[PDB]
Order: structure tokens, then sequence, then C-alpha cells
């Protein structure tokens, strides 16, 4: 019966502007230390900015001046307005109620921001066909690779989506080219690698592409 | 102000005790510092405000301690819901989180495997090649993988990926991928990836000649 | 000559910032100055007139608000910035000429094992207009429900404690701060030094 609505993810070019929405339930944002923090992709947890009960902002020293934290007391909203963005600021952003001696106690769902010079682009699917290397005890490991998609997120599902156990979907990685890529692998019996109904399924919303592609043995 | 968080990582068994030693660069007071718990992906909640003052909903099984050079969060009897990554932050001018301390399930050491998936013509005719080196359900993360092509240092050209801790059985699966051109693939002959782990006594290597299936 | 700066600089009873002690005074006046800046302090910044020549202008009246804060928080005593002390515990007006003094006080104000005699208004509904002691320790309502003055989920004591151990960082030893606000009300002039 109390929470901070978080909404308004972002997919932007560097140097642009963007906005994210926080909305209190019970909390009166005009009466709190509200504060946004960010998780870089799988790296630390950096505090970003704070708006006081009264109007007063304090930003992290690495995002000084470039962002803005604003208020809508009338409709109880907290705004992240991002300006002149940069490549590394890809992150997940958290709206968080703050009680400095009691520590930030209430935290929003967090919404993802992606900053990159690249452009939305569908994936490419390449099988990872097992061989005698991945056959020991029947632990046939087979995968498919999603190369030069953009941007995160995607989903991958196998057996047309009927096999979500035994799956290993290694996260994506932002590479030198700036084009996101990843892979995903599952394990199956030795008699299964040579013959079964193998489909690996890649689904990318921004490029609205639903490739239910077939992964096969190769020679 | 800098808040290191010793040690790097802490592995534990269900029902077991725990200590996690946050350590300031300076020596500081104890009122300000707090201890947060982050689940993987979810949003960081609070555990300890003040030096050791447990907050609302915080089970008695958590205890802060210490002052000055270091503070320590401790757990009496473990529970998987307590398995998360803890960030100590000292609310000075503004929070300065420590780099965190993944808390993971102690598990009899297990042998990583290693599998190979080279690219092929369907992938070659796109002008780029990417090889796959694979490991399945090892423990712990302190594992070493390198890519020997011409038995050289193919450094930089390889991307490492590894799943999160497996809530079902607390394992680690990993992969790596080398970003070559078509010419880069054509030029060379042998490709191999080697792995050395605390789960095996030898640098197990998988090798394959180019074009050989 | 008869001036009261002693009982406010070398004092013994320094109160918390939330209830910072006003002290209106009428100084000692002769043909030479009114005080010395410092021989051993930690931070000292005087606006309008340079900190080495405070006696350069006679003042009708002053207010030497005395309190104790952290080390680095002297930063957010200066006018123009908007730290946690500036908004709720103590504001200096954005257009201000006066001075700020801050000397370390670990050797006096720090009790081993954790002193807690020093508080500061953490939460407060909105910013202070300059120089309004918000002495009221009334429960603070951050939400839609008044709490009849009893603490709850969103009903918090507004003052909190520093907690000075003796091992603290150089930026966390309690700096005893005294801030001189030089008023501009137009009466016969009292506070100054030389002829």
């Amino acid at each position: 019966e109390v929470q901070l609505v978080e909404s308004g993810g972002g997919l932007v070019q560097p140097g642009g502007s963007l906005r994210l929405s926080c909305a209190a339930s019970g909390i009166t944002v005009s009466s709190n230390y509200m504060s946004w923090v960010r998780q870089a992709p799988g790296k630390g947890l950096e505090w970003v900015s704070v708006i006081y009960s009264g109007g007063s902002t304090f930003y992290a020293d690495s995002v000084k001046g470039r962002f803005t934290i604003s208020r809508d007391n009338s409709k109880n909203t907290l705004y992240l307005q991002m300006s002149s963005l940069r490549a590394e600021d890809t992150a997940v952003y958290y709206c968080a109620r703050d009680l400095v001696v009691f520590g930030m106690d209430v935290w929003g769902q967090g919404t993802t921001v992606t900053v990159s010079s690249a452009s939305t682009k569908g994936p490419s699917v390449f099988p990872l066909a097992p061989s005698s290397k991945s056959t020991s005890g029947g632990t046939a490991a087979l995968g498919c690779l999603v190369k030069d998609y953009f941007p995160e997120p995607v989903t991958v599902s196998w057996n047309s989506g009927a096999l979500t156990s035994g799956v290993h979907t290694f996260p994506a990685v932002l590479q030198s080219s700036g084009l996101y890529s990843l892979s995903s692998v599952v394990t199956v019996p030795s008699s299964s690698l040579g013959t079964q109904t193998y489909i690996c399924n890649v689904n990318h919303k921004p490029s609205n592409t639903k490739v239910d592609k077939r992964v096969e043995p190769k020679s | 102000i800098v808040l290191t968080q010793s040690p790097g990582t802490l592995s534990l068994s269900p029902g077991e005790t725990a200590t996690l030693s946050c350590r300031a660069s300076q020596s500081v007071g104890s009122s300000y510092l707090t201890w947060y718990q982050q689940k993987p992906g979810q949003a960081p909640r609070l555990l300890i405000y003040g030096a050791s003052s447990r907050a609302t909903g915080i089970p008695d099984r958590f205890s802060g301690s210490g002052s000055g050079t270091d503070f320590t969060l401790t757990i009496s009897r473990l529970e998987p819901e307590d398995f998360a990554v803890y960030y100590c932050q000292h609310y000075g001018s503004s929070p300065t989180f420590g780099q965190g301390t993944k808390v993971e399930i102690k598990r009899t050491v297990a042998a990583p495997s290693v599998f190979i998936f080279p690219p092929s013509d369907e992938q070659l005719k796109s002008g780029t090649a990417s090889v796959v080196c694979l490991l399945n359900n090892f423990y712990p993360r302190e594992a070493k993988v390198q890519w020997k092509v011409d038995n050289a240092l193919q450094s930089g050209n390889s991307q490492e990926s590894v799943t999160e801790q497996d809530s079902k059985d607390s394992t680690y699966s990993l992969s790596s991928t080398l970003t070559l051109s078509k010419a880069d693939y054509e030029k060379h002959k042998v490709y191999a990836c080697e792995v050395t782990h605390q789960g095996l006594s030898s640098p197990v290597t998988k090798s394959f000649n180019r074009g050989e299936c | 000559n008869l001036c009261p700066f002693g009982e406010v600089f070398n004092a013994t009873r320094f109160a918390s910032v939330y209830a910072w002690n006003r002290k209106r005074i009428s100084n000692c006046v002769a043909d030479y100055s009114v005080l010395y800046n410092s021989a051993s302090f930690s931070t000292f910044k005087c606006y309008g007139v340079s900190p080495t020549k405070l006696n350069d202008l006679c003042f009708t009246n002053v207010y030497a608000d005395s309190f104790v804060i952290r080390g680095d928080e002297v930063r957010q005593i200066a006018p123009g910035q908007t730290g946690k002390i500036a908004d709720y515990n103590y504001k200096l007006p954005d257009d201000f000429t006066g001075c700020v003094i801050a000397w370390n006080s670990n050797n006096l104000d720090s009790k081993v094992g954790g002193n807690y005699n020093y508080l500061y208004r953490l939460f407060r509904k909105s910013n202070l207009k300059p120089f309004e002691r918000d002495i009221s320790t009334e429960i603070y309502q951050a939400g839609s429900t008044p709490c009849n003055g009893v603490e709850g989920f969103n009903c918090y004591f507004p003052l909190q404690s520093y907690g000075f151990q003796p091992t603290n960082g150089v930026g966390y030893q309690p700096y005893r701060v005294v801030v001189l606000s030089f008023e501009l009300l137009h009466a016969p002039a009292t506070v100054c030094g030389p002829k």
C-alpha cells in the first residue's frame, strides 16, 4: 500500500535529452529527500542526484550540470530530465525515498536507460551446432548466437518457447562496434543432438522482429 | 571519501553465519553508515540504518557492528532470501556505495567443462567470424579462460560472458567469443581455448584445425 | 576593552545547530581593532570584506550564531550553496556579507564510545527563509496522515545526532562554527574596532 511508480525507459543517441517518471503513493514528494541512483550495466551502484524536500538538487560529480531533477507537487511526480548524454550512462535508474540517517528506505522499480551512438537494428542468428567435444555423459550442449542486434532487451526461448529449464542464456555484451550481441545454450541428451525438433527463438521488440529460427547440425 | 568493502566475495551454506567488513578510506563515525541489500536485478532495499539499528521489517538475524576503520554486517542463521549483494554506503555529503559483496551458496567444487563452436560459411559470408568457447555449471567464479590461436595471446579480441548465480543449484556457466574477420579466419590454422579452474588440476584445452569438423 | 567575544569563541556550552544560539552583542571600541582573525583554526571565510581586515566597517549590530557541525559541512554554511544545513538547519541569505569561523573540536566535544549531545533538524517541511530557528521538535508528517504527535512509518523525529567518536576523519571531527551576520539596520553604530 506504498510505493514509487517508475516509468519511462529510454533509447537515445548521445548528447540528446530524455525523461523518466517517478510517482509517489502515500509519500508526498514535496516532503522528502528524493534521490535517483543508477546501476551501470552490471557494475557497482552509483548515486546520481537528490532533490530535497524544498527545491534543491545535488547531482553526482560525474553527471554534474548535465541532468535535471524536477518536481510536480500538484500531481505528485518526480522527473529525471537527462541532457547531453554520454555512452557509459547506459544504466538502470532508481527513484528512491531518502532519510539520510535512516538511509534510502523506499525504492522505485527502476527503469532502463540506454545511451549509444548506434541505431535500432534487428539481430542475426547463427547456430552453435555441437560435436564430439560437447558429448560426454550425453551432456550435448548446443546454442544459437544473436550477432549485431540492437538494442537490449531481447528474449530467447527454445522448443518454440516450451523449454525454459536447462537453458543458459548468457547476457548480452556491448562490444567495440557498438552492436549488441549475445548467445544462449541448452543441454540435451546425445541421441537428441542428431535428431529432434530444434527451434531457437529470438524476439526483439524495438526492431519488432520475431525470428523463430532453426538450429541444425553442421559438417 | 572512499568505502572499500572487504572482502571481494563471500560464499556460505544455508543456516550458516556471515560477516561482511566494509572499510572506509578514512576512519569515520558509525551513525551515518548504512547497509543495503540488492537482489539481482531488483531494486536495492534497506537493511541497516545507523551503525547497527535494524530498520522496519528487518529480521533480528542481521546485526551491524564496529566503528571507525571498519563496520561489519553479520548474519546468525542463513536463509536463501538473505542471499543477495550487500552495499555499504556511508551517507557523507552524498552516498558513496561500496563495490558490493556478492553472497553466494557454498557448493562442493565442481569441474567446468569446455565446448567449441566455430563459425561457418552461413556466418562467413557476412564478413565476420565468431568462435564459441563454453563452460557449464562450475564453482566458483575464480576461473581462468584464455584463447590460444597460433598458441599466442589473442587478447582483447575475445568477449567473456557468464550467467548469474543459479538460484536452483548455485552454479556458473560461461562462454567466450572471438571477433575475427573472414580473412582473419582464413589466414590461421589452429584454434584452441584453454581453461584452468580451482575445480580441476590441469589447464584443460580444446583444440581444432581450421576447416576440420 | 569590554567586549563579549570570549564567551562565544572560547565558550564551553556550544548548542546543537537546530537550536543555534543567537547572541546579539555590543562590542568593545577603541582606536585599534576589535579582534584577531586566528592563530589556530580550521576554516575562516569573511565575505564583502576580506577575512584579514574585518574591522574595515563599523556595524550597528551583529548576530554570532554559534553551533557545531561536521567538518566538510562547513562547505554548506557559505551563502549561495544549498546543502542540508543551508535548507533546514541554517540558511545564510544569498546576498550576504559577514563571516564564518570553524575550529576543530575533537579534543573537547568528542566522547569516546560515541557522543550524542548534538542534534540537527534533518527533516523539515520546506526550506527556511534566512535565520528562523525552527526550534519546534514537532513530529514531521511526510505523508497524508497526521500521527497525533507519535512516531510511525512516515512520522519522524526531526532532529538527529552527529555522534562524534574520537577516531573520525578530518572531515568529521565536530567543527565548532560561529557565523557572524552583520545586520544593516540603520541606528547609531555599536560593533566595531578602531576610531
